[PDB]
């Protein structure tokens, strides 16, 4: 029973119905990733190996999957008002430098980088969405005091700060001049995606 | 420096205020909401009538 | 009196389908971070259930009280063909979900790329059209053949069963692989068994009496009927089986009900 | 700028067949409704066709339908009517329209030139044809309705459209409480869900052209007789 | 010794304070009859959405109301119809507030671009364009209103209100008197002054024209999350981040009557006024919302449709429906 022009206004409500599905359709097959980490702690290295002033979104493809890395450095302000809105993030990419015992930035930035890493491994909101570790710079890094033993000391400790069955941290030993930190993370990612469909199957 | 003089010029302003009687000021809310309670429809509900939504 | 009881049962379990279903009818749409194109499947397979229920249950009430049929074969014709569609429908959806599951464990990435509302309608639109097509061409005695119950039993059990057990085979020694990680594995080990187990429990028994008694003299005496019940058992079970072990089915649940 | 121009201005032979194909350039064609209105050697105006934004609701003029089909593309933002069995009473110079259906949004904004052709349904009347009144003075026009023109949801689907002496109409008033864009304040109209009634005060040399009503309620849309405006 | 000095005036406006604060707002009203139970259903629900949404606003016609979400969009909802009006695709995803102008034709949203887009609804070309981008912000844009078709009123988490201005896109003020981040801000009616939430448990009361503080409330405890005046613009009723709804007083200087409840423990994320006043409706981090009565400082009927946390609510200029949207993607029209 309605009006000629509201029939017309129904047909327009509805035919932006259709373009705003079928777009949030297609922004469904990507996976988005969120990347953390200490001051500068080989960030930037690594967004250059992937491809204002507030998020800087990487927006890049590899074997059919479309990675969108939003890189958050432009941020002063408290994490935690902005953190949630980040809460559906298939992954998050924590960058850390090895060389970082001997710099201070009081507390040196090992210290500094494993807090935070506590501190947004155990958030509410990413109780669920897994960690993937970049242990970058390791060529300045040089019980026993090799560099073998002792990076993986250093691996074990940031992995021990999660404490949910169901979340998963991905390591990962680099140079800084390679190009393995799209394949790492197109393999941690799948490793996230089929996670992510097991628990969804109700198997755990 | 400058900072802490910004600070308490501001805290300065803000001491100079009429600073009415709290009585007063419940005394013009409560008459306010006395007022326009009729014209009200989240306070007093209406009939299907006059509402829009239904 | 014995026969009179046994409706009360069969009603019971009637309002069973037709709450839990709709419930899942009712979780799946009206929350938000559950509606994926994966579920649309299970919301199909609901509806389908819904309807055998409504359409064949009590008209199952109706046999095994009276010699026959209470009216003209020409709707106990059409009874016992969407009687085999709506079951075949459900079993083949099963089958389906089992399938989604597997393409969603291995080759993540390509199915993810490939999952898209369109592509499930299409599956959904596909399985009732071949349970459709194996279900329409051939007292109210049940269909007894010589060629069309074995094609029958192959394409609508056996089949979706071997697809499921293999599926789920598959599923099991990746979960395992994979991997607190012992109660973890108790659990997913459990709900395995719990899907597979009872599908067996509830179809196998009726579907290898009906192909053995279709090539053999060995028929069972009264509890054939005791089977067809519990294939009936099984629709009423669908609803639960494949939704009580998701988080976010659960929520719902929990939410509209409680 | 904003404009749609028009392709066929040709003679046809009576029983014959033509496209009129419409492109426009300064809006954005594919969220626009698309109208086309008639007109003929006298002063008459009447409605021919309709395409919504999607394409997917189509409508007719019930004197012609069958005879016309009306199509449109987006990639070249060109809008087209296809002219089949063309009688002798055919003959006009059509006009496109646009038209967007939102709530506050105003149908038949702009209206573009037209190439000229040579070879129940809701009644509008308009019996002052013809108004001699010089500039300066307040002038009335009054157009009524056969059925009830306001709808059960507060909008009175009437519009007021002028057209000056040898340009397109622009529209000047939709649902006779609102303005067009760039319309002087100076027009004004009301009525009731009958009768619908202009005053133009201020009556200027530039607001001479004829008028025209419009009742929208049924896509069976009906024009009313024009009341032109001399200056004797 | 300039913080002594400080110290001390913060001191002496205390005690102004306290001096002036004979009744606390329930020792009153006692002859006043408490308001029955107001039960309110989802009249209209709007399900269009795809993901967390952060903000909506009504028109001033009190039909038409503008939402941001996550997927990218503002929709402009036909309230009484639930139909979509516009469906504008934003540059950027990640937006946290919306802005209907006073008259239809603008709107405006940014949350983590540092700039609030303003888009222009009525244009010849029939489509939203972008009308400015306003880029003078170094933190996340928490809010922004609009004072008229032009010249806007923005906070973002750079700890600073712009008062921006649309056709030059230039900063007309600065409201740099803040120690903490700022969340949410409300306008008066009458637009000569506004006030602005914060991070540090304070709200200010900003004027538009010469840009300054006049007051400040730093009475609250954690966290402020959502502002509005009460009508007359006299009293902003503030969020919160630990359950406690307070409304402060622009002529007392000093908090009014705090309202809490033991049973929740939770955060506001929204709070807005009735039309006449009465109700002070408040979106909580409870997946629900809650009706107070505004000068009982007791409970009203509880709100409760929707499955996330409530991030945005406004009660219409006529007052006739208050409108909520959750992280759910559903705005729901309650009347
Ligand atoms: C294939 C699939 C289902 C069949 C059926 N459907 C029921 C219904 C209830 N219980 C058991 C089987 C009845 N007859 C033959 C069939 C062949």
């Amino acid at each position: 029973t309605l009006s000629a022009e509201e029939r017309a206004a129904l047909e327009r409500s509805k035919a932006i119905e259709k373009n705003l599905k079928e777009d949030g359709i297609s922004a469904a097959k990507d996976v988005k990733l969120l990347l953390l980490g200490a001051g500068e702690s080989g960030k930037s290295t690594i967004v250059k190996q992937m491809k204002t002033t507030g998020i800087v979104e990487t927006h890049f493809t590899f074997k059919n999957l479309h990675f969108r890395l939003f890189d958050v450095g432009g941020q002063r302000s408290e994490r935690k008002k902005w953190i949630h809105c980040f809460e559906d993030v298939t992954a998050i990419i924590f960058c850390v430098a090895l060389s970082g015992y001997d710099q201070v930035l009081t507390t040196n930035r090992m210290h500094e980088s494993l807090m935070l890493f506590d501190s947004i491994c155990n958030n509410k909101f990413f109780i669920d969405t897994s960690i993937i570790l970049f242990l970058n710079k390791k060529d300045l890094f040089g019980g026993p005091n090799t560099y073998e033993d002792a990076a993986a000391y250093i691996q074990a400790q940031f992995e021990s700060k999660n404490r949910s069955p169901n979340k998963e941290i991905y390591c990962h030993m680099t140079c800084a001049t390679d190009t393995n930190n799209i394949q790492v993370v197109f393999d941690a990612v799948t490793d996230i995606i089929i996670a992510n469909n097991l628990r969804g199957c109700g198997l755990y | 420096i400058a900072q802490a003089r910004k600070l308490v010029e501001q805290l300065k302003m803000e001491a100079n205020i009429d600073r009415i009687k709290v009585s007063k000021a419940a005394a013009d809310l409560m008459a306010y909401c006395e007022a326009h309670a009729k014209e009200d429809p989240l306070l007093t509900p209406v009939p299907a009538s006059e509402n829009p939504f239904r | 009196q014995v026969t009179l009881t046994l409706v009360c049962l069969a009603g019971l379990l009637m309002l069973l389908t037709v709450f839990g279903n709709v419930l899942v009818i009712i979780a799946v749409f009206t929350s938000r971070a559950l509606k994926a194109p994966q579920n649309l499947f299970l919301v199909s397979l609901a509806s389908a259930d819904i309807l055998v229920a409504t359409l064949v249950i009590p008209f199952s009430l109706a046999n095994e009280v009276m010699g026959y049929w209470y009216f003209g074969k020409a709707w106990c014709e059409i009874y016992l063909a969407l009687d085999v569609l709506f079951c075949t429908s459900s079993i083949v959806h099963l089958c389906a979900i089992s399938l989604d599951r597997y393409w969603s464990i291995t080759q993540a990435i390509e199915y993810n790329l490939k999952r898209t509302p369109r592509r499930i309608k299409a599956i959904i639109i596909t399985v009732w059209v071949i349970s459709a097509v194996i279900s329409f061409p051939p007292r109210c005695e049940i269909n007894d053949q010589k060629w069309y119950v074995i094609s029958s039993c192959i394409g609508s059990f056996f089949a979706p069963c071997l697809i499921m057990i293999l599926v789920y085979v598959r599923i099991y020694q990746i979960a395992k692989r994979r991997t607190g990680r012992q109660n973890r594995e108790k659990r997913f080990t459990f709900v395995l068994a719990v899907v597979i187990g009872v599908f067996v429990v509830c179809w196998f028994p009726f579907f290898f009496t009906y192909t053995l008694t279709a090539v053999g003299c060995s028929v069972p005496r009264t509890l054939f009927k005791f089977f067809f019940w519990f294939g009936y058992c099984n629709s009423s079970l669908n609803p639960v089986i494949y939704t009580i072990f998701n988080h976010d089915f659960r929520r719902a649940f929990k939410k509209i009900l409680c | 700028d904003v404009q749609l121009v028009e392709s066929g201005g040709g003679l046809v032979q009576p029983g014959g067949s033509r496209k009129l194909s419409c492109s426009a350039s300064g809006f954005a064609f594919s969220s626009f409704g698309m109208h086309w209105v008639r007109q003929a050697p006298e002063k008459g105006l009447e409605w021919v066709a309709y395409i919504s934004s999607g394409s997917g609701t189509i409508y007719y003029a019930d004197t012609v339908k069958g005879r016309f089909t009306i199509s449109r593309d987006d990639p070249k933002n060109t809008l087209f009517l296809q002219m089949t069995s063309l009688r002798s009473e055919d003959t006009a110079m059509y006009y496109c329209v646009r038209s967007i259906y939102y709530y506050g949004s105003s149908p038949f904004d702009f209206w573009g030139q037209g190439t000229t052709l040579t070879v129940s349904d809701i009644v509008m009347t308009q019996a002052t044809s013809s108004v001699p009144v010089t500039p300066g003075e307040s002038v009335s026009i009054s157009c009524r309705s056969s059925k009830s023109l306001l709808h059960s949801n507060g909008n009175t689907y009437l519009y007021w459209f002028l057209q000056r002496p040898g340009q397109s109409p622009q529209l000047l008033i939709y649902r006779m409480s609102n303005l067009a864009s760039g319309v002087p304040d100076r027009f004004s109209g009301s009525g009731s869900g009958t009768a619908f009634t202009l005053t133009i005060s201020r009556l200027e040399a530039e607001d001479v052209g004829v008028y025209y009503c419009m009742q929208h309620l049924e896509y069976p849309l009906t024009f009313g007789a024009g009341t032109k405006l001399e200056l004797k | 010794q300039l913080r002594q000095e400080a110290e001390q005036l913060k001191n002496q406006i205390r005690d102004a304070r306290k001096a002036c604060a004979d009744a606390t707002l329930s020792q009153i009203t006692n002859n006043i009859d408490p308001v029955g139970r107001i039960q309110m259903r989802t009249r209209r629900t709007l399900r269009g959405h795809l993901a967390k949404i952060y903000a909506m606003h009504w028109g001033t016609d009190s039909r038409l109301l503008v939402s941001a979400s996550q997927d990218g969009k503002l929709i402009i909802w036909d309230s009484y119809t639930t139909n979509k009006v516009h469906a504008i695709p934003l540059r950027s995803s990640w937006v946290m507030t919306c802005a209907y102008a006073p008259s239809g034709n603008y709107v405006a949203c940014g949350g983590l671009d540092n700039i609030c887009s303003i888009y222009n609804l009525k244009t010849r070309e029939g489509n939203v364009r972008v009308s400015r981008e306003l880029a003078g912000h170094t933190g996340y844009l928490s809010c922004c209103r609009f004072l008229d078709d032009n010249q806007i009123v923005t906070s973002s988490g750079d700890t600073t209100c712009a008062l921006w201005d649309i056709e030059t896109g230039q900063q007309t003020t600065t409201f740099t008197g803040h120690t903490g981040d700022v969340m949410s801000l409300s306008l008066a009616p009458d637009t000569r002054l506004f006030v602005s939430g914060a991070c540090d448990a304070s709200a200010k009361l900003w004027d538009v024209r010469e840009g300054m503080c006049r007051q400040t409330f730093t009475g609250h405890e954690s966290d402020i999350n959502a502002i509005c005046f009460f009508p007359n613009g006299n009293a902003f009723a503030t969020g919160s981040d630990d359950a406690t709804c307070r409304l402060f007083d622009l002529r007392a200087d000093q908090e009014l009557m705090t309202y809490s409840h033991d049973n929740i423990i939770c955060g506001i994320t929204s709070v807005s006024f009735s039309k006449s006043g009465r109700l002070l409706l408040a979106g909580y981090d409870d997946f629900n919302c809650n009706v107070w009565d505004a000068l009982k400082a007791d409970r009203a009927g509880v709100l409760a449709g929707h499955d996330n946390r409530v991030s945005c609510l406004g009660v219409t200029d006529d007052g006739m429906a208050v409108a909520t949207g959750s992280w759910d993607s559903f705005l729901k029209i309650w009347n």
